[PDB]
RNA sequence: AGGACCGAACCGACUAAUGUUGAAAAAUUAGCGGAUGACUUGUGGCUGGGGGUGAAAGGCCAAUCAAACCGGGAGAUAGCU
RNA sequence: AGCGUCGAGUCGGCCUGCGCGGAAGAU
RNA sequence: CACAGGUGGUCAGGUAGAGAAUACCAAGGCGCUUGAGAGAACUCGGGUGAAGGAACUAGGCAAAAUGGUGCCGUAACUUC
RNA sequence: AAUUCCUUGUCGGGUAAGUUCCGACCUGCACGAAUGGCGUAAUGAUGGCCAGGCUGUCUCCACCCGAGACUCAGUGAAAUU
RNA sequence: GAUGUCGGCUCAUCACAUCCUGGGGCUGAAGUAGGUCCCAAGGGUAUGGCUGUUCGCCAUUUAAAGUGGUACGCGAGCUGGGUUUAGAACGUCGUGAGACAGUUCGGUCCCUAUCUGCCGUGGGCGCUGGAGAACUGAGGGGGGCUGCUCCUAGUACGAGAGGACCGGAGUGGACGCAUCACUGGUGUUCGGGUUGUCAUGCCAAUGGCACUGCCCGGUAGCUAAAUGCGGAAGAGAUAAGUGCUGAAAGCAUCUAAGCACGAAACUUGCCCCGAGAUGAGUUCUCCCUGACCCUUUAAGGGUCCUGAAGGAACGUUGAAGACGACGACGUUGAUAGGCCGGGUGUGUAAGCGCAGCGAUGCGUUGAGCUAACCGGUACUAAUGAACCGUGAGGCUUAACC
């Protein structure tokens, strides 16, 4: 099965429109570090929650 | 008027006389009246009942005040029950499964268990076609869907593969085996819909 | 589940007599022959037991006129009258289904001393 | 459907999942902390956590038993002699999983799980 | 839990020994015939010498199935062998003048009342 | 002893499913036939296109065969599109 | 019609205008 | 094509086995150049199945089944 | 009948029921004697038919294990128009 | 410059010239059972033997086994038996190559769906301040089948033979919905037996591999063969049909005025969806009550301050699920895992002792182990925040205060 005609770049477009990427909402602050990281997890340099974890 | 209960799960009653009734036991606490809704204000007679028990920090402000209006504690949902003449009710009002005690047949509503994405032999009961014979990758398809240039499209309602279960339904006119006022229980014959822990609504059969 | 629990543990027989796989038992059931009420004994050697509360079951089988019978029993139903273990049996399985391949001799089972 | 069912999958059959959780609850003994993608952390709690509570009775049985189910005699050594003394006191809960990003070949969500006190 | 095609041993002295079920009677596309039903029969094998020969078609009544029957306690009674009693085609009354094995309370109604008075048990 | 028997290697190709923009311009998987012979295989040689070769199917003659391929007559001819 | 009755219309052809039945089909 | 194909010779360990079959191993060599999750329909490759048992179908197609060694025993027919 | 149109000929057998099968009959549309006739043990991935065993072939499907399908990251075609 | 052609399978959908079930007129209709015609399309409407068959014949069912249309419905859904490629043979025709509206054996069925359509499921914006809920019900869909037995009653009817209407009760077939208490299937995540082999030094004990090696059992879940429930009654308006009163037409006449009855069809009643019903509805509750500037001065555009109700996100997750979605829970906590106790399953672990030459048996011991189960339990992981959403909500007219 193929198309008959040629879709539109209108019609490409529409499609792609639900495929835009969502940013990070908000990133979380480290209470002793002061690193930001994403929430639930550990940070760059090992801290989650204010603990040296790693 | 019904009530709002909870499926707790299957057992059986054996009777004197050596017959095992398969029953289902709906937990039905108070059902507390929430709100009188009459032809004045809102155009028809019903109560709005709740149930159960909520947590304070889950009952959001707009539910909280609702409550507080009708000077009862929150439960788990809202449910309207639709009045016939001769019914009365005033807010705030206890209503228990008492209400079942003379009634000897009950409908059952409630969710049906969720079986996903479900094909037609399953959904629809579709026969499969063979399993051997020469048959290529069609043993659980659906077949034809149409006819041919007339009328060229396929009909709406055709039955077809798609989401299954996980919807309200209602089985009708089921024994009442016990009403047990003391543990707030009701025992009905049979099964009913939804998974144990779901929300069933319990009226006087209309058959 | 607690719910459960409690309406079960009140229909539950007190006086159930121990038995496992391999015992002959015999069973007395009511029958209803209309006004008439009378018990009818099934007697053979227990092939399985389902130990599950109120839901608790048991299967019996015999030769019974030239014709293997097994019957199911509900354990707390009231159509069991009584259950009496008349031999005690010696096998290793929880399970004796390979007794429906066997007759005479071959389906024996050693007796329990114990 | 798969109601009520657990265990996962993980793209493998059952004598891979076997052999693969045997291999890191022997890791995780060893070294008490690995990085793992997040759900086969989430299932080797499942492995190893009844491990360090058989190793809180130290007989000949539950030592073989240990072996039959790690097959590793430094491990065993070490959780009857070590982890099981270190837990005594503690009702389940002897991991903790902290979630740490994104793996660079594949994307794939990842966890440090850790004995407790370690 | 006879359908056609299912083969049935004889618990009667019609001569019969091994029968076929040609028809599950009673309704249209009905599956099967349990304990009690009456089926159609053509005779595969039977004894010289008896009432009834081998590819005469006529009814039968089941009377054990190893699926079983179930009562209402929930309990279940369960037969190693497929049998049925041979009836005349028109009157639906026993052949034989015989019983053989035991049969099950089903059969206790006015239509089948003397098999179970020929019944050597009735479970 | 044997164009003997059962059966691997080896040689085949009866059935089915898969695959059919394939993993593959003919295969894979499970089964299947022959397996000391009119067997099978390596290396080299010979037969050439109205010609070869063919336990014969118009089969095969370099993924091409009721007349190979390449170049030429050549812009054949085309009352047809 | 009642015609054992009372008090003016009554009968049924012909021709013609317009209608009625005869008249069931598949997305 | 870093392609489930094709390609002649030589070497020939252990346990079980008639065996160069087959299973598990040795020496030796590899995990096949996308991974991570999820656990819908449907497709592919498999396992099990109550009662029935060819009713399937053009056709038992496919599947299921049989399967070893020793001994006993073995019909019509036959060119013996 | 690998041959018979009429034809599912007719009779017998097998099945509850058999346009196929087997045994006959002869009315051979249109057999027939080395473009051989009629038989024939053995042999056959050969054609037709029947039975025992066996079974998800089917009544009528259910559940399960794996590979895809689905979601995320990387790479990134196709016929058609 | 291709519209795949017979039959089957799967899945259908419409017509009504109706096969069954429903209503009715006539009968050479006593009853029972028929015949014939009218109304009626709601639902229902065989399995096998033979053959490629459609059909047909046959066997045995059924209330019935309807007739047609849909590219003689349906091969980008399956099959490929028939038929019309290439091989081969028979009969037959032909000197022959070959041929046959003869026969016979063999013989490759491709496509990842763009659009329409259809089944499901989300995202966006709208609905006029924002938000959380509960609804109303325009509209749409589903469902609608029927046997047998008993009573009425051996009554009515009939010379007998036989044998009802009307009404009532019970129990089935087929179909549908739900469910897992029971009976069972499955149960490669639980327990055990056992063959070959390799390993853990060895013994003992274990593990790997051999289809889960082969097997025997089996928890939860899922599930049918399991077991609950359904089709309706009632109402409205009618069909054919039957009437009442009644003239036109002194009579008669169901019809012209007027009135009544009348069926599974129709509209309801039952079940489900449903306010994108843009005609965007209703009800209940909750939240926001700052300052200032410029300027084509108008539903104008900033600035600082403020950030609610609620939402989303993230996390732990679910009897919810392809993904989204939907539900639960986030320390003021049972949301998941673990842990504890129990249950369930398997069936008496290991070690040690005793008996036996030994295989093995016995004791300790219904032991040990035990998934998805039940009851509990903060041990582990569910973070303080941050983010989005604002700051009283247009004009006109009317009424009221
Ligand atoms: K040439
Ligand atoms: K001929
Ligand atoms: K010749
Ligand atoms: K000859
Ligand atoms: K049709
Ligand atoms: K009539
Ligand atoms: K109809
Ligand atoms: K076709
Ligand atoms: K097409
Ligand atoms: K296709
Ligand atoms: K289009
Ligand atoms: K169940
Ligand atoms: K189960
Ligand atoms: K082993
Ligand atoms: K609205
Ligand atoms: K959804
Ligand atoms: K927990
Ligand atoms: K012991
Ligand atoms: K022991
Ligand atoms: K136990
Ligand atoms: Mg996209
Ligand atoms: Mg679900
Ligand atoms: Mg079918
Ligand atoms: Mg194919
Ligand atoms: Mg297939
Ligand atoms: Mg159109
Ligand atoms: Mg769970
Ligand atoms: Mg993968
Ligand atoms: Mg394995
Ligand atoms: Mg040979
Ligand atoms: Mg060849
Ligand atoms: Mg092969
Ligand atoms: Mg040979
Ligand atoms: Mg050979
Ligand atoms: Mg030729
Ligand atoms: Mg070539
Ligand atoms: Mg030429
Ligand atoms: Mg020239
Ligand atoms: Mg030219
Ligand atoms: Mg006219
Ligand atoms: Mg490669
Ligand atoms: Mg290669
Ligand atoms: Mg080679
Ligand atoms: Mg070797
Ligand atoms: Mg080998
Ligand atoms: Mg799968
Ligand atoms: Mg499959
Ligand atoms: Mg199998
Ligand atoms: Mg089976
Ligand atoms: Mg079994
Ligand atoms: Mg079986
Ligand atoms: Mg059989
Ligand atoms: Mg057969
Ligand atoms: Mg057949
Ligand atoms: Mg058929
Ligand atoms: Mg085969
Ligand atoms: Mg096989
Ligand atoms: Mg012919
Ligand atoms: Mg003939
Ligand atoms: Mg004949
Ligand atoms: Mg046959
Ligand atoms: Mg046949
Ligand atoms: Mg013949
Ligand atoms: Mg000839
Ligand atoms: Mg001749
Ligand atoms: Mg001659
Ligand atoms: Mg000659
Ligand atoms: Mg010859
Ligand atoms: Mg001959
Ligand atoms: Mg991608
Ligand atoms: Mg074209
Ligand atoms: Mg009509
Ligand atoms: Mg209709
Ligand atoms: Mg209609
Ligand atoms: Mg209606
Ligand atoms: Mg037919
Ligand atoms: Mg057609
Ligand atoms: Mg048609
Ligand atoms: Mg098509
Ligand atoms: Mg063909
Ligand atoms: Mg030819
Ligand atoms: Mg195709
Ligand atoms: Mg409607
Ligand atoms: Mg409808
Ligand atoms: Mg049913
Ligand atoms: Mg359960
Ligand atoms: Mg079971
Ligand atoms: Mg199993
Ligand atoms: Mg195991
Ligand atoms: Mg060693
Ligand atoms: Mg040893
Ligand atoms: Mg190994
Ligand atoms: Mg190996
Ligand atoms: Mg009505
Ligand atoms: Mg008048
Ligand atoms: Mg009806
Ligand atoms: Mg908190
Ligand atoms: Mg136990
Ligand atoms: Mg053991
Ligand atoms: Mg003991
Ligand atoms: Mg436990
Ligand atoms: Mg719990």
């Amino acid at each position: 099965a193929v198309q008959q005609n040629k879709p539109t770049r209108s019609k490409r477009g529409m499609r792609r429109s639900h495929d835009a990427l969502t940013a990070v909402t908000s990133l979380s602050v480290d209470k002793t570090s002061g690193e930001k990281h994403l929430r639930h997890h550990i940070t760059a340099d090992g801290y989650y929650r204010g603990r040296k974890v790693i | 008027i019904g009530l709002v209960g909870k499926k707790v799960g299957m057992t059986r009653i054996f009777t004197e006389d050596g017959v095992s009734i398969p029953v289902t036991v709906i937990e039905v606490e108070a059902n507390r009246v929430t709100q009188v809704k009459d032809l004045a204000n809102d155009g028809y007679r019903a109560i709005q009942v709740t149930t159960g028990a909520k947590k304070a920090n889950r009952v959001t402000k707009p539910e909280a005040g609702h409550f507080a209006k009708a000077g009862v504690e929150a439960g788990r949902g809202l449910w309207e029950f639709r009045l016939a003449e001769g019914e009365e009710f005033t807010v705030g009002q206890s209503i228990s499964v008492e209400l079942f005690a003379d009634v000897k047949k009950v409908d059952v509503t409630g969710t049906s268990k969720g079986k996903g994405f479900a094909g037609t032999v399953k959904r629809w009961n579709f026969r499969t076609q063979d399993a051997t014979h020469g048959n290529s990758l069609s043993h659980r398809v659906p077949g034809s869907i149409g006819q041919n240039q007339t009328p060229g499209k396929v009909f709406k309602g055709k039955k077809m593969a798609g989401q299954m279960g996980n919807e309200r339904v209602t089985v009708q006119s089921l024994d009442v085996v016990r009403v047990d006022a003391e543990r707030n229980l009701l025992l009905v014959k049979g099964a009913v819909p939804g998974a144990t822990g779901s929300d069933l609504i319990v009226k006087p059969a209309v058959k | 589940s607690n719910i459960i629990k409690q309406l079960e543990q009140e229909q539950m027989k007190q006086d159930v007599p121990s038995f496992r796989p391999g015992d002959t038992v015999e069973v007395k059931v009511w029958v209803v022959e209309g006004s008439k009420k009378r018990l009818q004994a099934f007697e053979g050697v227990v092939i399985a037991i389902r130990n599950r509360g109120l839901h608790s079951a048991f299967t019996v089988r015999k030769i019974s006129n030239g014709e293997g019978v097994e019957r199911v029993f509900q354990t707390h139903s009231p159509v069991v009258d009584s259950i009496s273990v008349k031999r005690r049996g010696a096998v290793r399985k929880a399970k004796l289904y390979y007794l429906r391949e066997r007759t005479g001799k071959a389906a024996r089972i050693k007796e329990r001393l114990n | 459907m798969r109601h009520r069912k657990s265990g996962r999958q993980l793209n493998r059959n059952s004598s891979h999942r076997q052999a693969m959780f045997r291999n890191m609850a022997g890791s995780l003994v060893r070294h008490e902390i690995i990085k793992t993608t997040l759900p086969k952390a989430k299932e080797l709690r499942r492995v190893v956590e009844p491990l360090i509570t058989l190793a809180k009775t130290d007989s000949v049985a539950n030592r073989r038993l240990a072996f039959a189910r790690t097959r590793d005699n430094e491990i065993v050594a070490k959780l009857f002699n070590e982890l099981g003394p270190r837990f005594a006191s503690r009702a389940g809960g002897y991991t903790r999983i902290l979630k740490c990003g994104f793996r660079a070949g594949d994307n794939a969500p990842m966890a440090y799980i850790e004995l407790v006190d370690r | 839990m006879i359908q056609e095609q299912t083969m049935l041993n004889v618990a009667d002295n019609s001569g019969a020994r091994r029968v076929m079920c040609i028809k599950v009677l009673g309704g249209s596309h009905r599956r099967y015939a349990g304990v009690g039903d009456i089926i159609k029969i053509t005779i595969k094998e039977a004894i010289p010498r008896g009432k009834v020969k081998k590819g005469d078609v006529l009814k039968a009544v089941v009377v054990r199935t190893k699926k079983g029957v179930r009562r209402p306690d929930g309990s279940v009674i369960r037969f190693d062998g497929n049998a049925c009693v041979l009836l005349n085609n028109n009157s639906e009354q026993p052949i034989g003048t015989r019983i053989f094995g035991p049969v099950t309370r089903e059969l206790r109604s006015e239509k089948f009342m003397k098999i179970i008075s020929l019944a050597p048990e009735v479970l």
